[PDB]
């Protein structure tokens, strides 16, 4: 509040020939619950128009502002400048991820083919009747089923990961959390053999170096950690 | 010249345009979806209220069925809304959370035994039979008496919104984020695509199809203070009027939402799931009592957003650089017990208003959140420009009139989709078009031009400081109350702005990834919208559903029980062509009366309405003195039509 | 090779067209030759530090360690079929955990870079992991071969030979370090791995296994730096040249 | 870590917009490590079979060996220092040529595959680097460090001490045909990577330099097969207990 | 039905084909050669005579 910042932004066009990687600083002066979301758009309309960046709900929904903010991959809508006291905030893309420009990249589509990859669907043998009555579900199940449910496909657990950065293949906390969605759902019929053929191997859960960087970042505190594991146990005893 | 070709071009990947979009992929249609962002960010996700749909599964549930959800929903609409398509929707939303459920949406489930409060007076527990058990659950909201809202705890929006986007990918629908459609291609009256531009590499393209549909969602963001995403510009409902053939209805139509956080907008559904929420003014005083003794804050959302702007006016707000608002104080609660769970506005108020629900007051003030308006389909969700659907928020397939029941929106979102979806694959399959590559040139180089002429514009005005303009004209003048000398102003001045619009000038020149780029060509679509809304504000003279004018207070049956029709014929117009479309009252099963909520007797009676009352109340009396059912009773008042894969009837706990 | 294995390399699937079983039984062995190793460094530390009990109760200990009542003489050739078994989990885990190594300069430079910003704890302990491993390879082998060449050797006063005289002491400095930090972290990892003690609050149970490690490991860190003191004294205290330190004899040697 | 390091990370190209030349840097010295070991490991074979030539030749160059004249007397210390250099360059060469390693299952499995399917010498030879190269990470680095830390145990007696005695003739016996093979197939392979002698008739030059190693490699073993002999006769002679061989003491020890 | 549009269609990816693309290609309007086979294995690759020009 009436002080000042510094803000620092990664900038690159890679689609420009004449553009080089650097960073740019602006000078902004906070408000009270100021975000990084009112930050960028202030600068966005004010000091730079020239400066890309993904925001949709900025209400910490959507999962659309992942960057890394001052080291750690966050939802630049629910960061608050407030909390840093050196004032000096640094800007940088979601590694990971192919980059578009400055702080803009593609997430969505690595999580479309991610959600292709581990058959992110239910999977059915019959067709339930829409006319009838629903089937019954335990209230506890169906309360674990929406824990796992409540990923909102940020990107912060693949940006966190060391193992994805090195390793491009790696099917990341994400896909691993989301097979575990469907493990536990009554509703899909797969076994443990069918999810092997799917996470099986060393670009799998095997892969997996149990960093816990995801478990530590994810903004919807989803049980990584636990559920990884618990997938690790079941994956590593299948034949 | 790039062109791409499918069967089924779908415009949106919200709930409604991705169930559509499984609709004719299921039948072997090739289908893309065309979206701004991924599909599952749309604004849909935001959804944590709940879907209705009556599956009278609960004890709060109890004797639920078609017929009362259709009167809450035409009652609630003021009698603005085609009661055919109601029956069409409340008949379907059952299935569609069935199908949902099926699909996996997780939704919270019924369990035996008893719960407590939830109640405004009186009663305080509730029990849920063994019988029950394991069935979906509903909770109260939107104020009707039978409690029909399903959730999945606090993220209904996110978890449906992600099964239908799982069931497109599922089905191989070919999803293209990141491209957004500029323009409509049309030729004699019939749309063959829309060109689009790729957001990333600049290209214009033509994306031609047999049937075009338009889910775009709202225009909330023509307003400053709006609960809606950034991404809700309305920029699909231009693309429509810019036809000068498809019309727009009721835009003027807009709900705001009594208590989103002030002033980012953000929704605090405090007061929601455990009634507690008190409104309290500059003096920490509770004035709901005040103009509402009987029903307090538990009012009608509809008047609750009334009175706090009336308190406002009456000075007891609170000042703040961005303007005046309330509190919304929940401190009065801060615990409770368990066995469920019930934890979540406390994270939204510390993680953005920076502070702990359970010690200090929120601020709020009502601001835009649904948009009744949108492009005008008829029953079967097919525009005047023929070959051009829309479904969702972006539609006046109108079956909320002028006031949307909470709960139902979500709602029509998946309905439509599924509705519409079918007479959508219906027409792809059926139809047969003419493409003409002379035709394809035109749009798609005018385009071009287009944008270039942007980036060669030379022009001084800046397109930030007038697309905010716009936005505060619009709170200040077509807000929850209006009048006409204010309209009139705000009419003057977005018209002003829309030539100002015009003569606009970037700094980045480039084609590529360039937000500066998107604003220039974006505004001046959103401010065509705007003077739709404003202009239709300004000629309605009547109060109804969300739409008041001071200067005319009531509801007027007789001149004004009509749909208000936009176009934009002549592209060198400057003001929207207003048309009006009349209801008539013989082909409606409720004749018009009291809404059932806001002052009584405050509408000018139509003599039609009274003539067509005694006849449905005559056909009713001899039909059931007959032993006829409500089923032959309500064929009898008003036939509508359902495709062929829904009109079963839907199963409930105790036929 | 076998058709099997040309057909699994072709084709990417097994013979009956599913994914192979081998990446999950070389996660498991990794971790149980993991495991192995870092408890049995745990008893090492304890039998190693008895020195600190005097040299007649360490005398007791080695010459009671491995097979002694079968041959109450001494027969110094269990210790290093001992060695030899231990060396062999010792390479073979080497041999399955070095998968995990980056293997590139982008992969080092990108994973460096990400650990500098992240500033998180877990990360960086396993860069400790990577980079203690690595540091063993030259380390670990050499005590390992001498201690399975020489295990008449080893006593109070022969093992403070090696370390002071030979100089064994700046390998044995620097090896304490690394297999300490490498073995309490890998134990702690393994415990999160595999979520053997995950319970119903598995972040509670994470913060006492992290708490846990950095106890157990500050205990065993000091322990054993106090038994390094001790041998090291016992070595300076060697002087007489005509004394085989060394090869000490007591009844079977020393 | 640095702005231009994180740019880099970030971006996957230099501030200047070009590609790393840090690829190119390792390159160039995971070949010169290689280099130098290669030829140190020639000369290194010569002085060590020097015992061949009697105990007071062996004797005489273990003595004008590393800085005699500046001390008459022996100052094993510059043994020590050399053992040094040359343990730090291997490591380095095992660090950058550790990079070219099958990593992985699909990988492991796939390339031996094709090795077995191919029966083709040069890339079998590879296999054999790899292989040779893993196993030296546990016995070279036994034998650098004693060498470094025992200096004065070098002679025609000490050595045959720790040769038979001590009981290393196992360890040199297998490092010494995984160092040769190793060396002269690594020698061979780096002459046609970098072209040195590729003329206007590369392949004649390639079938030569084929031979050539074929004939340099078993001189080289034959020749260190009998060096072995020679430290194990004379290990296998020591028998007076009150012969101290390991620092049998000359003028400056021994 | 899947269909793909382009301004120019050539089909054949042998010496006529590849040269009737560049000259429709290098004037902006979009062009896709069809072949059964990679276009370098066409039956032009098999010329070994020589091309007849009078230079
Ligand atoms: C804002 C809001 C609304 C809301 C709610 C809470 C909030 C914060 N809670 C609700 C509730 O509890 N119950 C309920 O019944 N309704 C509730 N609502 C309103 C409701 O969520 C919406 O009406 C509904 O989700 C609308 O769905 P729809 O499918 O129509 O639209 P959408 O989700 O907004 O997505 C629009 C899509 O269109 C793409 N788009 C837009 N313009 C273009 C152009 N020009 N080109 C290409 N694509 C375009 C967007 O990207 C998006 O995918
Ligand atoms: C056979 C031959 C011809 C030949 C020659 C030596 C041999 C063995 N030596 C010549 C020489 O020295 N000087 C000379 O002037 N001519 C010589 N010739 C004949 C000459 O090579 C040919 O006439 C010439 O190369 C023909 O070129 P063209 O571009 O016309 O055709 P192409 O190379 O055969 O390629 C045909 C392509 O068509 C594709 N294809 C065919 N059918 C289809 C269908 N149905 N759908 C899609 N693609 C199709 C082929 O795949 C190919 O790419
Ligand atoms: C030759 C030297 C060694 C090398 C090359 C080495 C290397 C490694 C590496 C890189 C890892 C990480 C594996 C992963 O992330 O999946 C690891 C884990 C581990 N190591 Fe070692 N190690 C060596 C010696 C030892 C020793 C002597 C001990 C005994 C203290 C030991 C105990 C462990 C444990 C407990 C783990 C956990 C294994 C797992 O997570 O599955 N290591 N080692
Ligand atoms: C095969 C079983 C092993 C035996 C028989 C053994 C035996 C011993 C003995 C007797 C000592 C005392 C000093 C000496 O004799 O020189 C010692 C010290 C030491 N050993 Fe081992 N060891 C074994 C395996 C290992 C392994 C696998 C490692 C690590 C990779 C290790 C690391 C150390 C260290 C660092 C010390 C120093 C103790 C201190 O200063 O606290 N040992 N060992
Ligand atoms: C710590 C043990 C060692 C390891 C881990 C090791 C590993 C390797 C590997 C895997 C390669 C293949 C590199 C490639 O394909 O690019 C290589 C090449 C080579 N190594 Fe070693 N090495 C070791 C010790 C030695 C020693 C002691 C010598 C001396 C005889 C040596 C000399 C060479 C030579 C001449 C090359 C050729 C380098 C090149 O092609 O650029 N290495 N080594
Ligand atoms: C730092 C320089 C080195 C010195 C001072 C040195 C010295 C010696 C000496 C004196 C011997 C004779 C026996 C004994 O003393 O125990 C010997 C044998 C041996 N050294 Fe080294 N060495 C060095 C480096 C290396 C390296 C880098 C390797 C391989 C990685 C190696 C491999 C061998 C082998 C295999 C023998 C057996 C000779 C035979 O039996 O033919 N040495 N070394
Ligand atoms: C911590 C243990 C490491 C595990 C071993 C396996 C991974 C590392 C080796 C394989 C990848 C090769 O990694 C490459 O090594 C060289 C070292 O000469 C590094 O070189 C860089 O760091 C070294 C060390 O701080 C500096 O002296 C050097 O000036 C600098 O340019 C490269 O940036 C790195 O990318
Ligand atoms: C020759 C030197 C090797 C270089 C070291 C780096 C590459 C090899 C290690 C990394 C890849 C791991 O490689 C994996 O190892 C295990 C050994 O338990 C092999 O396992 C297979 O071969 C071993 C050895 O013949 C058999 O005892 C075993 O029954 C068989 O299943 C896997 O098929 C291989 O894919
Ligand atoms: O009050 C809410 O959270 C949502 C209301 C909606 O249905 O629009
Ligand atoms: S698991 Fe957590 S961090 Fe990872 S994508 Fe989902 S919500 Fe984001
Ligand atoms: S950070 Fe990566 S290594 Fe595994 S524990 Fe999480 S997915
Ligand atoms: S903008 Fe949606 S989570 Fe940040
Ligand atoms: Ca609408």
């Amino acid at each position: 509040m009436g002080r000042m910042l510094t803000i620092r932004v990664f900038k690159y066009d890679p689609q420009s020939a004449v553009s080089k990687p650097h960073f740019q600083e602006y000078k902004i002066e906070e408000a009270p619950s100021m975000t990084i979301f009112i930050v960028l758009n202030m600068i966005r309309e004010t000091y730079d128009p020239d400066l890309n960046f993904d925001f949709v709900c900025r209400a910490g929904i959507c999962g659309s502002c992942g960057m890394m903010i001052n080291g750690r991959p966050s939802l630049a809508c629910r960061t608050l400048t407030k909390d840093f006291e050196d004032g000096v905030i640094t800007l940088l893309p979601l590694p990971a991820f192919k980059l578009i420009k400055d702080l803009s990249v593609d997430t969505g589509n690595w999580f479309n083919g991610m959600s292709q990859r581990v058959e992110s669907w239910i999977h059915a043998q019959k067709e339930h009747d829409i006319s009838k009555l629903e089937e019954r579900i335990e209230p506890e199940v169906a309360q674990e089923v929406f824990e796992l449910d409540r990923c909102i496909e940020c990107g912060c657990c693949i940006a966190a990961c060391g193992t994805k950065i090195m390793r491009e293949d790696f099917v990341g906390a994400a896909g691993l959390n989301r097979v575990v969605r469907f493990m536990i759902d009554p509703h899909d019929e797969r076994t443990d053999e069918d999810y092997y053929e799917l996470i099986g191997d060393d670009d799998g859960v095997f892969g997996c170096m149990t960093l816990l960087a995801c478990h530590d970042v994810c903004p919807k505190n989803l049980p990584l950690q636990s559920k990884i594991a618990y997938l690790r146990r079941k994956m590593v005893s299948v034949n | 010249m790039k062109v791409q070709y499918c069967d089924s071009l779908v415009i949106g990947g919200g709930l409604a345009g991705l169930r559509a979009a499984v609709a004719t992929q299921q039948k072997g249609l090739s289908t893309i979806v065309l979206s701004l962002i991924p599909v599952k960010r749309s604004h849909s996700a935001a959804a944590q209220g709940g879907m209705q749909a009556s599956l009278g599964n609960s004890k709060m549930s109890d004797g639920d069925n078609e017929d009362l959800h259709f009167m809450d929903t035409v009652k609630g609409s003021d009698w603005g809304c085609d009661q055919k398509v109601a029956r069409m929707f409340v008949n379907t939303a059952p299935k569609a959370i069935r199908e949902l459920a099926a699909w996996g949406v997780p939704w919270t489930r019924i369990h035996k035994g008893d719960r407590m409060a939830i109640i405004n007076a009186q009663k305080t527990t509730i029990t849920e039979e063994d019988f029950r058990h394991g069935l979906i659950h509903s909770r109260d909201f939107g104020g009707t008496k039978k409690w029909r809202t399903c959730y999945t705890a606090d993220a209904t929006g996110h978890t449906m919104l992600f099964a239908v986007a799982n069931e497109c990918l599922k089905l191989g629908v070919s999803i293209q984020d990141r491209k957004e459609a500029i323009a409509l291609i049309h030729q004699d009256g019939k749309c063959y695509g829309a060109v689009v531009r790729d957001l990333v590499t600049g290209d214009i393209i033509a994306y031609v199809a047999k049937g075009t549909l338009i889910a775009t969602g709202g225009y909330g963001r023509i307003y400053k203070n709006t609960t809606n995403a950034v991404v809700c510009e309305g920029t699909g409902t231009a693309i429509a009027l810019e036809t000068g053939i498809a019309q727009l209805g009721n835009m003027e139509a807009v709900q705001f939402h009594p208590t989103p956080l002030f002033p980012s907008g953000i929704l605090l559904t405090e007061g929601c799931r455990g009634d507690g929420g008190i409104l309290r003014d500059v003096d920490g005083h509770r004035f709901m009592p005040d103009y509402e003794p009987e029903k307090k804050e538990l009012a009608s959302r509809d008047v609750v957003s009334r009175r706090m702007i009336e308190h406002i006016r009456k000075g007891k707000g609170v000042q703040s650089p961005y303007g005046q608002h309330l509190w919304l104080d929940i401190s009065i609660l801060g615990r409770k017990h368990i066995e469920t769970n019930l934890r979540d506005v406390q994270e939204i108020c510390e993680y953005f208003a920076g502070i702990d629900p359970a010690e200090k007051w929120a601020p709020v003030l009502p601001m835009q959140h649904y948009s009744m308006g949108g492009i005008r389909t008829d029953y079967r969700g097919e525009a005047k420009l023929k070959g051009l659907f829309s479904a969702g928020e972006a539609a006046c397939w109108d079956m909320h009139g002028f006031n949307r029941l909470g709960g139902n929106s979500v709602s029509e979102a998946v309905v439509a989709g599924m509705i519409v979806g079918e007479y959508f694959a219906e027409h792809c399959a059926n139809t047969q078009v003419d493409l003409e590559t002379k035709t394809l040139e035109k749009f798609v180089k005018g385009q071009e031009a287009y944008m270039k002429s942007l980036v060669e514009s030379k022009g001084t005005e800046d397109v930030f400081k007038i697309k905010n303009r716009m936005k505060d004209v619009m709170d200040d003048n077509v807000g929850i109350f209006r009048d006409g000398p204010h309209l009139e102003k705000s009419v003057k001045e977005l018209e002003e702005l829309y030539k100002k619009s015009k003569n606009v000038g970037i700094k980045n020149k480039r084609l590529h990834a360039n937000p500066e780029l998107e604003e220039a060509y974006r505004v001046p679509m959103m401010l065509k919208v705007a003077l739709c809304v404003a202009k239709g504000a300004l000629d309605r003279t009547e109060s109804r559903g969300a739409h008041n004018r001071e200067d005319y207070p009531k509801r007027d049956d007789i001149n004004w029980l009509n749909r208000t029709l936009a176009s934009w014929p002549n592209p060198e117009q400057t003001l929207p062509t207003l048309e009006y479309e009349a209801l008539d009252v013989n082909e409606m099963e409720i004749a018009p009366r009291y809404r059932g909520y806001g002052a009584k007797g405050n509408y000018i009676e139509n003599p039609l309405s009274v003539k067509r009352q005694e006849e449905i109340d005559k056909i009713q009396s001899e039909l059931e003195a007959a032993g006829k059912d409500r089923h032959a009773i309500q064929e009898a008042l008003m036939p509508y039509e359902l495709p062929a894969k829904y009109k079963a009837r839907n199963e409930r706990l105790g036929d | 090779m076998t058709n099997e294995s040309i057909l699994e390399s072709y084709s990417g699937v097994t013979p009956e067209r599913k994914k192979s079983r081998m990446p999950a039984k070389l996660d498991w062995w990794q971790s149980a030759t993991g495991l192995f190793l870092g408890l049995f460094m745990i008893g090492h530390m304890f039998f190693v530090s008895t020195i600190l009990l005097g040299d007649n109760v360490m005398l007791w200990v080695t010459k009671k360690f491995e097979l002694d009542f079968i041959f109450e003489g001494g027969k110094p050739i269990v210790v290093s079929f001992l060695a030899a078994f231990v060396f062999a989990v010792f390479i073979a885990h080497a041999f399955l955990a070095m998968r995990k190594f980056p293997i590139n300069y982008r992969q080092y430079l990108t994973f460096k870079t990400h650990k500098d910003l992240m500033r998180h704890g877990d990360t960086t302990l396993w860069w400790i992991q990577a980079m203690t491993g690595f540091a063993m390879f030259f380390l670990g082998s050499v005590h390992l071969y001498i201690m399975m060449t020489q295990p008449q050797t080893i006593g109070p006063v022969s093992s403070s030979f090696r370390m002071v005289s030979e100089w064994m002491w700046p390998l044995y400095l620097v090896l304490l370090f690394a297999v300490e930090l490498h073995g309490s972290v890998g134990l702690y990892r393994l415990a999160v791995k595999w979520g053997w003690f995950d319970g119903e609050t598995p972040d509670k149970t994470r913060a006492n296994l992290k708490k846990l490690k950095t106890l157990m490991s500050a205990f065993l860190i000091v322990l054993g730096l106090l038994t390094f003191g001790a041998y090291v004294k016992k070595g300076l205290e060697q002087t007489d040249p005509n004394i085989d330190y060394k090869y000490f004899d007591y009844k079977r040697t020393h």
